[PDB]
């Protein structure tokens, strides 16, 4: 309160959030969607005002078209994104944008373009007095207290792999996988309509993501898993609907989870994520990848499903050529990873010499952030 | 019917005041508008604010430490009003404030100023432009309950709709 | 992030002090300083030497046969501490010294304070001016462990990481 809270806001493909310098989460996370009319806007009296922003416009997604204005941690239409920002800090954080400075949190090898233009936009349309812009991966490897590593992050949208030496990301060593979070939602809801229950409206699509948190669990082994599920027992489990009814879970617990392992369920004839984050290791120089194994972090969206600890140890160790230790960090605030890092660098007195000011961007202009990074 | 009132610039003034905050100071945090009461003057051709009655912020740190009960008294199922409560909530993590306008519409007030009221919700909201949620209730047990507050958030994760109630 | 800390001038001084010795007569050779702790004072502004906290080579001599233990027991995962080591080790010729900055970045540490040294290692190794070798770990057994000091050597060519363990 006063000398400059930092305003922090995290973007992504979707499920966006946002808070204050100080706290050990953030204090607002809203979904990505903007829309406008769709099918003639079905019919009666159409014209009226729409863009909508936030969850709100979930309910109103049969009415109106929805844009994303970020495709898989890139921004592609202005318009959308700006909505979001004015939405963000005078509808959801409720907090004057001038009296906080706003921090930006950027997808891995983010096109230049994009960064000039972006630094932009504050300085002029929302006449911000400070910003910066940060890297999800870079924070959540750096919360752990290592700059060594690599860093498999779980997006709130999508999920990228950024191996980190110095504060240096290795371009060759980093790739792009769609699937994070708000896609496994919709995956979770798809395999819980074929067992027997009724999904046909994007309205109730929101309600698996509750399911999502409290429900996923990932299995120690999975072929052995299933053998124990057909026979039942005390694999179902219980979850609350809003109306009433209970929606029972039982060989669904581990399988959901195990898409982002094999992807062959989905249809895809890709190789699994886990196998992904390897590739990038083997591409690596070979005298560090014993201290890459020791330095792996787990962080974000849907890391939080219990059991993929547990996971992770099994695949990697079966896909490592043996004779060597492989340790995996475990932060407890691992969800809130990507945020935390970002909001607590952000008022102690040495980050005002570091920051990047309004006035310094009207002399310089766009080149001055390319300019003061290392 | 469709929208009984066509809007007197007072609201949107007061409205407007909220959507900012009009505040730097620690002396006008503590003067922001936690709750607002709005209602339709004489012969109901302009909606407008109640000057007498107002819920402020800084009522919890200065004397009551129960805003969300203070409007429960002075919300009568005798009189209908039109309100702008600001949620101050926590869950889990941290708190925000979620804007919520909050209907008094009992069945059992005043048959003359009330019918009015009932029938000027959409015209009411029509000024609105759309209001992300909101909290009705007819009677004071509604009102006065914890939990009608929590449905809004879901209820399955919130543990103190003020810091202490649930 | 970039660069938590600016620098106080206390680490320099310290670090100055080793990289020349500071030493030639007998009695101050044992008063060389084979670790010492550093650490950023409260409000994380500056960051300095902790005067309570440090490891002399003379110890070995004095009273005390393991300083890489000592380290151990007064470096708790409970604290986050930024600490300068010298490597003291035979290689099959006979010793040397490497210098190498210790950082102790626990998990499980506070995390308040924690927080900022993780943050900070940019920062700190930015007035370093590119520091040879590190270890680092995050719990006491990587600490603990013969063969983490062992592997920045190499470990096929070192009999003898103290002239005893290995």
């Amino acid at each position: 309160d006063d000398d400059i809270a930092a305003l922090v806001v995290d973007n992504g493909s979707g499920m966006c959030k946002a808070g204050f310098a100080g706290d050990d989460a953030p204090r607002a996370v809203f979904p990505s969607i903007v829309g406008r009319p769709r099918h003639q806007g079905v019919m009666v009296g159409m014209g009226q005002k729409d863009s909508y922003v936030g969850d709100e416009a979930q309910s109103k997604r049969g009415i109106l078209t929805l844009k994303y204005p970020i495709e898989h941690g890139i921004v592609t239409n202005w318009d959308d994104m700006e909505k979001i920002w004015h939405h963000t800090f005078y509808n959801e954080l409720r907090v004057a944008p001038e009296e906080h400075p706003v921090l930006l949190t950027e997808a891995p090898l983010n096109p230049k373009a994009n960064r000039e233009k972006m630094t932009q936009i504050m300085f002029e349309t929302f006449n911000t007095p400070a910003m910066y812009v940060a890297i999800q991966a870079v924070l959540s490897l750096y919360a752990s207290g290592r700059t060594t590593g690599i860093v498999m992050d779980s997006g709130d949208g999508v999920t990228h792999t950024v191996p980190i030496y110095e504060g240096y990301a290795l371009p060759h060593a980093i790739l792009r996988l769609d699937l994070a979070g708000r896609d496994l939602t919709d995956y979770l809801m798809k395999i819980l309509t074929e067992r027997g229950y009724s999904f046909t409206t994007t309205a109730e699509r929101e309600i698996v993501r509750d399911i999502k948190e409290k429900l996923c669990y990932v299995a120690l082994d999975f072929e052995q898993e299933m053998a124990t599920a057909a026979s039942s027992s005390s694999l179902e489990k219980s979850y609350e609907l809003p109306d009433g009814q209970v929606i029972t879970i039982g060989n669904e617990r581990f399988r959901c989870p195990e898409a982002l392992f094999q992807p062959s369920f989905l249809g895809m004839e890709s190789c699994g994520i886990h196998e992904t984050t390897f590739n990038s290791i083997m591409k690596c120089d070979v005298d560090i990848r014993k201290d890459l194994y020791a330095n792996t972090v787990l962080s974000g969206g849907t890391t939080m499903y219990p059991g993929i600890a547990d996971r992770m140890q099994k695949e990697i160790t079966a896909l490592a050529p043996s004779t060597m230790k492989i340790k995996i960090i475990a932060p407890p605030e691992r969800k809130y990873s990507v945020w935390i890092g970002g909001s607590i660098l952000a008022s102690l007195s040495t980050f005002q010499q570091m920051w990047i000011s309004k006035q310094e961007y009207d002399e310089s202009g766009p080149s001055i952030v390319h300019r003061k990074c290392f | 019917m469709a929208s009984g009132v066509a809007v007197s610039d007072g609201v949107i003034k007061v409205f407007n005041d909220m959507k900012v905050r009009k505040s730097s100071t620690p002396e006008e945090v503590k003067k922001r508008k936690k709750a607002v009461l709005f209602c339709l003057s004489e012969d109901k051709k302009n909606i407008i604010l109640e000057e007498g009655k107002e819920i402020l912020v800084g009522d919890v740190g200065q004397t009551v430490d129960d805003p969300y009960a203070t409007f429960v008294k002075m919300l009568p199922d005798k009189d209908c009003r039109y309100a702008l409560y600001d949620a101050t909530y926590e869950t889990k993590e941290s708190k925000k404030e979620d804007l919520v306008f909050i209907f008094w519409a009992p069945e059992s007030a005043p048959l003359k100023s009330k019918m009015i009221y009932a029938s000027s919700k959409d015209a009411i909201k029509k000024k609105l432009t759309g209001i992300k949620h909101e909290l009705q209730a007819n009677c004071y047990e509604e009102v006065k309950d914890r939990c009608t507050l929590a449905e809004k958030l879901g209820g399955s994760a919130v543990i103190s709709l003020e810091g202490k109630p649930l």
